[PDB]
RNA sequence: UUUGCCUCAGGGUGCUGUAAACAUGAAAGUAAACUUUACGAUCUGUUGAGGCUUAUCCCUAGUGGUAAAGUGU
RNA sequence: CCUUCGAUGUCGGCUCUUCCUAUCAUUGGGACGCAGAAGUCUCAAAGUGUCGGAUUGUUCACCCGCUAAUAGGGAACGUGAGCUGGGUUUAGACCGUCGUGAGACAGGUUAGUUUUACCCUACUGAUGAAUUUUAUUAUAUAUAUACAUAUAGUAUUGUGACAGUAAUCCAACUUGGUACGAGAGGAUUAGUUGGUUCAGACAAUUGGUACAGCAAUUGGUUGACAAACCAGUGUUGCGAAGCUAAGUCUGUUGGAUAAUGGCUGAACGCCUCUUAAGCCAGAAACCAUGCUGAUUAAACAAUACUAUCU
RNA sequence: GUCAUCUAAUUAGUGACGCGCAUGAAUGGAUUAACGAGAUUCCCACUGUCCCUACUUGCUAUCUAGCGAAACCACAGCCA
RNA sequence: AAUGUUAACUCAGAACUGAAACGGACAAGGGGA
RNA sequence: AUGAACUAGCCCUGAAAAUGGAUGGCGCUAAAGCGGA
RNA sequence: UCUGAUGGAGGAUCGAGUUGAUACUGACGUGCAAAUCGUUCAUUUCAAUCACGUUUAGGGGCGAAAGACUAAUCGAAAAG
């Protein structure tokens, strides 16, 4: 018989394998259209997730009941020390999809980037590269005249530098990401001039940019129907238990079906969250960084005491509009969009009032510890 | 005459008594249906600060019990989120019966009321005391 | 940066914060935290609590 | 897995709410000396004190540590 | 009365999924006794949705109210090792009628045990070897070469076949008291700002949570003070961090079509959307794009290093 | 069943009505204070019953060392 | 009649006192129509 | 050499049900269809 | 005939224990258990409870009646 009421179902089926994702890394599972008239540039970035603040920012919709007035929003803080390219990668379009060319690497490879191909780091020899590295230039050249001719899409092989932030592995994240541009002879032009030096995050994003930002959300491990799907709690009468699903299937497919919820992995998922605002770049030489028109006073980023389970702030970064997925450390890919968006949203230009500072390990009360210091006078 | 409401946190459901807040004769609201509300299978309608609700009078005047009739809430206990950043709440759940189309059956407001039910209703602006 | 005052406490209220408590008459008591409100609401007296500005003024500690 | 890391400690950040100790300090009063001496919830001073603060907070080349030596190809 | 009486657990609700279309709404159309608005009939459409209650064990029903709409169905009259057990269908008991009576009632009323997964599969997640009659969309200095390449082991980065798929509807306002209309009334369409439902995250903020912790305190116990303890977490207060919603953020645009309207244009010296050939525009559908997985491909590529290799 | 009343709505409840399929007088009729782990309805208080779930504690589960059953079982074990 | 030695435990009243709390744990009717 | 009326071949409509889906399958249209020889 | 004491009646009231077994139709249901566990509940000066002794025996007993009970056996025990 039909079901007597009629529901949506509890989950989408379009982020089924509920599973783990393979990596703490988001892929970047595509990379915007390419439009061969605008320069070339790049489309990715990775950096570390350090914490949420919240932000005061004055509205410009006309016609809200928002207008005027000014508002509080939560923003994310994703720390961004400059992304070092290694290599080239050519890419060439097959009916069996992309197929690899070449890589051509830097001369000199950096240590950080080397320990990626390692799990034993402290015991190896670290000859990884070592021969590479060597390599006459002639036959990068011709590698890449190859590409030139062939390849329709470059990828730029980058890495962070994980030892310029407080987090605990000297392990490189290495990331390919693809450039975007005119020409195939401009594009590797571009990498050319690039190559063994570093893209800080002005060189790809701007303010009030609408970006793509993709991550590995927050792990639960396995977690029961109620938790991963919002399936209703039967009630307190039931006998075996009330947190389930009362009926799987019916009873003629004869089989439990892909469709129905079930205990199982919550979180460590790959998903890409979309049109996530930049409210401002902030730049590592600037010590009034979380300093704003209104505010006027030195401000770091960094709360006080520290953002809470990752430590300080002392490079350029990022702050975000809103949420992302993911843990404070984990590593964040921001992606320009696929599309290039006119809608009000994207095209409005943010001005922060102020930017809060206040510590995160409580109900913090100040901005500075000065500030503190100077409520509570001298003291034991 | 907008109706452009921001958001406020839901809480005041189907079943819920509030004070009736008015000059009408009414001392209590029951609140039996929520104005705007759709569908969503096991979930209480449930009313905020701006809404329309219809609600019978528990308590009251005589000439107001035993019919169904249209409230306004203009207090609310649940804390809501002003986008200040600031959370708002009263102390008690109070809405003003009104018409369909929004003109208060009373003439006035005994307590304070918030300002998101001022800039949407202003025949309420009207007859309110403190706005806040 | 306009900063309101904690009402119970005497404490700056920095933008997006505290809660906001408007009583049965119609005045407004703005509390910097969870404690302060909880305090509020169990009809707790802030000169009586060692810790708080108002106890402190009373007993002239600046 | 020695420009790390753990470990304590210090500093930060908070959380709590003013520690023990002493005070011929105060105290509703009482009693028993020839104005002093007992008892006395509690309060006040020294006291935003004391304690706690990563076990999944923050910083510090601040302390002492960093073994096993085995297996697979 | 074919199957099942060495038992297929016999109503309904709860939950949960999927399918159908004989479409209630939403998208696009065609007709009208279509002036506008509202509605009626109807075509492509099953993408999205279809609620809260009162009474009843109910299915069904009937009202109240919201709603865009409160369409109809199936899946062993879906779903009892999922629940529930109100009903029906044991034993107690009561009434009514019937029976001389024991008793009967497809009459009414009340009280009445709901067992087992640790097996195989399925599904959900979780590891994980192996894979040369196997592979390959090219490599190599304009020529060659499948009579050819390919050791293996670690690791990184990719490829992405294939599979899954996601957003939905409304309101208000401006367009407009305009078009339309004798007047009453009164739009479509875009545009803006919001909200609903759903999904996916997230915790700055508010709230929730306590066996981090601090403080209080009852009864007892250590001579007292202190420091503690005990009362299965003694009980309060606050309570960071971490979790978390009732809190915050985010949720596309192409291709090719369907209905349909058209174009050129015969058959049929004219006419004809094609009920020929040839074309065009065109849908919440379809397929891509995007998004999740990809020991779903026993898949593969490149790069890095190596133990012997030719 | 009809009419009230309870409700925004009540196949429930209560009060009436009665040619009562088939009520009725020790098959006892009608009514009754007190009493009831009785049946039923409504109202106040109260609450995680619910909206709408979340967090958390022990003991299990989990992994290890030790110990170690059974029902069940033609053969077995993917679908249209 | 005044002056002695001396005993329970119970009642009643008043000050002060505290983050308004106190049958602080334990124990212990939900009530009405 | 157009206009009628019929007529019966194949084809089309009429032709809507629930797991996904069945001329047995793939597919077939100068048939690998239907009727003959 | 009122008022205050006294007095201490009752198959009176509440209630540990005891005797039971209302609800959770909780746990358990290959149990600790061929009826247990938990919390809640009813019972407590009388038609009360318990022990031991004693009587009643199968178409018989015993029954404040449930076809209850009569050694896990009852609409006719068990043994042969
Ligand atoms: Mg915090
Ligand atoms: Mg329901
Ligand atoms: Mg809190
Ligand atoms: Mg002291
Ligand atoms: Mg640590
Ligand atoms: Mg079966
Ligand atoms: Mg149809
Ligand atoms: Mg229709
Ligand atoms: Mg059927
Ligand atoms: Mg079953
Ligand atoms: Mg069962
Ligand atoms: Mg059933
Ligand atoms: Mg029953
Ligand atoms: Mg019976
Ligand atoms: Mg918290
Ligand atoms: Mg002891
Ligand atoms: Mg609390
Ligand atoms: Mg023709
Ligand atoms: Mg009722
Ligand atoms: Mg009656
Ligand atoms: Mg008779
Ligand atoms: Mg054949
Ligand atoms: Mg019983
Ligand atoms: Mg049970
Ligand atoms: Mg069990
Ligand atoms: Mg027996």
């Amino acid at each position: 018989s039909h079901r007597k009421f009629e529901r949506p179902r509890h989950g989408s089926l379009g982020f089924l394998p509920r599973k783990r994702c393979k990596r703490l890394r988001g892929k970047i599972r595509s990379f915007p259209k390419d439009d061969k008239e605008k320069p070339p540039h790049f489309t990715a970035f990775m950096g570390y997730k350090a914490g949420m603040t919240h932000i005061v920012r004055e509205v410009d919709k006309p016609g809200s009941k928002l207008h005027k007035k000014e508002i509080v929003e939560a923003c994310t803080i994703i720390e961004c020390a400059p992304m070092v390219v290694v290599g080239i990668v050519g890419y060439r379009e097959t009916p069996k999809g992309l197929r690899i060319l070449s890589t051509v690497w830097a001369n000199h490879v950096s240590d950080e980037f080397r320990r990626r191909y390692y799990k034993n780091w402290y015991k190896s020899e670290k000859k990884a590269f070592t021969k590479s590295l060597n390599v006459p230039e002639a036959t990068k050249n011709c590698l890449l005249k190859r590409i030139e001719k062939y390849c329709t899409v470059l990828r730029a092989i980058c890495h962070t530098q994980p030892s310029k932030t407080p987090l605990r592995m000297k392990k490189a994240h290495i990331m390919e990401v693809q450039i975007n541009g005119g020409s195939m002879k401009e594009k590797l032009e571009f990498v050319k001039e690039m190559l063994e030096k570093n893209l800080p995050v002005s060189t790809v994003f701007n303010p009030n940019e609408m970006i793509d930002v993709i991550s590995v959300t927050k792990g639960h491990g396995t977690k029961g129907v109620v938790s991963r799907y919002g399936v209703k709690r039967l009630p307190r009468k039931t006998h075996r238990g009330l947190r389930k699903v009362a009926c799987i299937g019916a009873w003629h497919p004869a089989r439990v079906q892909f469709q129905i919820p079930r205990h199982g992995q919550k979180g460590y998922f790959h998903r890409t969250e979309r049109n996530k605002k930049i409210y401002r770049i902030g730049l590592k030489t600037d010590k009034n960084s979380a300093s704003t028109d209104a505010d006027i006073t030195e401000k770091k980023i960094t709360p006080m005491g520290g953002f809470p389970h990752y430590g300080v702030v002392n490079e350029d970064f990022l702050l975000l509009k809103g949420c992302v997925a993911g843990t404070k450390k984990r590593p964040i890919t921001l992606r320009k969009n696929i599309v290039p968006q006119v809608s009000r949203d994207a095209l409005a230009q943010v001005s922060l009032k102020f930017i809060d500072t206040s510590s995160k390990i409580g109900h913090g009360r100040f901005q500075t510890s000065e500030e503190k210091v100077k409520y509570y006078g001298p003291l034991k | 005459t907008l109706k452009n409401k921001m958001r406020i946190t839901l809480s005041l459901p189907v079943g819920a008594l509030i004070n009736c807040c008015d000059n009408s004769g009414g001392k209590n609201l029951y609140i039996i249906a929520v104005q705007g509300f759709g569908s969503c299978l096991n979930r209480l309608p449930a009313a905020s600060l701006g809404d329309m609700v219809l609600a019978t009078v528990k308590k009251g005047k005589p000439d107001l019990r035993k019919k169904v009739l249209n409230a306004i809430i203009c207090r609310q206990s649940k804390a809501w989120r002003r986008h200040e950043g600031y959370y708002i709440y009263f102390e008690d759940n109070a809405g003003v019966i009104v018409n369909p189309k929004g003109e208060m059956k009373g003439s006035a407001i005994t307590g304070p009321v918030a300002r998101e039910c001022a800039e949407l209703w202003p025949k309420l602006s009207s007859a309110a005391s403190a706005i806040v | 940066v306009k900063t309101e005052a904690c009402s119970f406490s005497e404490y700056r209220i920095y933008p997006g914060r505290g809660q906001k408590y408007i009583a049965r008459d119609g005045k407004v008591y703005f509390y910097l935290s969870s404690k302060f409100a909880s305090l509020a609401l169990q009809k707790k007296k802030a000169a009586k609590l060692r810790w708080t500005q108002t106890w402190r003024r009373n007993n002239k500690k600046t």
